[PDB]
């Protein structure tokens, strides 16, 4: 009998009603739980999370200093899956393009605690060299391939 | 209340207790995500702070009150390619199949590289042990525990027959 | 003009920042007078004591 | 109340517990800039009291009463010149950049001065370890403070690859 009653307390709708409320309250209070605290999945680094910005500083050991530099992203607008880095024109070379090597993919992916892809080695032999018009042209060879500049 | 820099504890391996430090804030910030003094706490640099699981409880049973681990002390390999003069080491994580890749210099001899060496200290982030050798196993896995915390990030578990064909 | 709604957003928002263990039992009570107030008269019946 | 001349205390290296004393006045004077009874607490020469940061806390843990460290345990170099025979290391110090020198004799031989060796002193006040092993700078930093412990003044690191072209 008290589970007949407690059943047939109100109508559908008033439960139904009832139940938005409380779930309503429930979210939003989870909703602020996650805004400040912060989440456990850091590795997709969601949105309370740096590292999307523009510019990245990074140390090298040459001679007997050392010197640092910039690496460049996007800034948070597209993402490359070939190379898992936020990439700008990186099939090209100009000013503020972005330029990864195995000498600093390794403390680079060791910093961000995820992988990442090399796009090119960072030096070449050159074998032959030829003299043209006031110009020298230096001819090498990359990935079994005949180049020159 | 505290400013220390450095806590101590205690771990078991080959039937011998050692003991390692692991480093705190100082007294700026709380971190919530795992309510502990942390600096950097995102970055596998030299100095920084890392909980592993298997110290965590430890942890929070010594000092009484809830902590959180970051990461996991190990993980066992699945598949390894050579391209190029590397190697990767595939591994999943949280349910996502991920990779991580590694010079072939280190690999010319295992013998230094495998188990509890004279000299105590790897060379490098990964581990061979047998497979079939229940005891070498246990062995590869208490120490894991250990060498993750004597220096950072989780190690690495290789599998010798895994690794003796691609070599 | 009126302000009241901005005082009252004020007041919460201070005692928000001063934080302690009986905050909870208040905003309890205020969530359940809401409750009350928006949907009543659905499941009151006799039970003078309820 | 206390006429005691040394104070015992414990640090941690290789994995395993080591002591050493620090040295005090006596029953003259305080120092009210560290609150310790200490002797001539400016000059690096041997007895002088040396109040390091790591072991600072642990101190004031052990004596439940504050005290404030005096030098740093150890500091990274930067760079290094050769000149006439002698070699200069510069460091930061408080934001200011200095310099020190030392013979060039010492580096003839790094085995016998890098890390744990097998004799376990220092013969010069500097040390080598090589950057890219995550476990070796490990120790180095671990050992620091026991050898800036042992001898008075700051122990300064310097780098195997950084080292390595100038010699």
């Amino acid at each position: 009998w008290l589970i007949i009653n407690l059943v047939q307390m109100a109508p559908i709708s008033a439960m139904v009603r009832m139940y938005i409320f409380f779930a309503s309250f429930y979210y939003v209070w989870k909703s602020y739980v996650h805004v400040v605290d912060g989440c456990n999945s850091s590795t997709c680094m969601m949105c309370y999370k740096r590292n999307r910005a523009t510019r990245v500083e990074c140390t090298t050991i040459v001679n007997g200093v050392r010197r640092s530099f910039y690496v460049y992203a996007n800034g948070g607008k597209g993402f490359c899956k070939l190379h898992n880095w936020n990439c700008v024109n990186c099939d090209t070379f100009c000013a503020g393009s972005t330029f990864i090597s195995d000498e600093v993919a390794r403390d680079l992916s060791l910093q961000f605690k995820r992988p990442i892809n090399p796009t090119d080695q960072s030096s070449y032999i050159v074998d032959s060299v030829t003299v043209k018009n006031g110009s020298i042209h230096l001819y090498f060879d990359k990935a079994g391939q005949k180049t020159y500049e | 209340r505290n400013r220390a820099t450095r806590v101590e504890c205690t771990t078991i391996v080959n039937g011998v207790r050692r003991s390692f430090y692991v480093y705190a804030n100082g007294g700026k910030g709380f971190c919530k995500l795992h309510n502990w003094n942390c600096v950097n706490c995102d970055t596998f640099c030299a100095g920084s702070t890392f909980i592993s699981d298997e110290v965590a409880r430890d942890l929070s049973l010594q000092f009484k009150r809830p902590i959180n681990p970051t990461d996991q002390s190990s993980y066992i390999v699945d598949s390894v390619t050579v391209k190029n003069g590397s190697i990767h080491l595939y591994f999943d994580k949280a349910g996502q199949k991920t990779y991580e890749r590694h010079s072939l210099s280190h690999f010319v001899n295992l013998d230094n590289l495998r188990a509890n060496n004279t000299k105590g200290s790897l060379p490098i982030n990964v581990i061979v042990f047998d497979g079939k050798s229940k005891c070498e196993e246990s062995s590869a896995k208490s120490a894991s525990v250990y060498y993750s915390q004597l220096m950072c990030q989780p190690i690495l578990l290789l599998d010798q027959a895994l690794v003796s064909d691609v070599g | 003009w009126d302000l009241t709604a901005f005082g009252l957003v004020a007041e919460w928002f201070l005692a928000y920042i001063l934080f302690t263990r009986f905050f909870y039992v208040l905003g309890l009570a205020a969530i359940m007078q809401l409750f009350f107030s928006y949907f009543a008269v659905h499941f009151i019946s006799n039970s003078w004591l309820m």
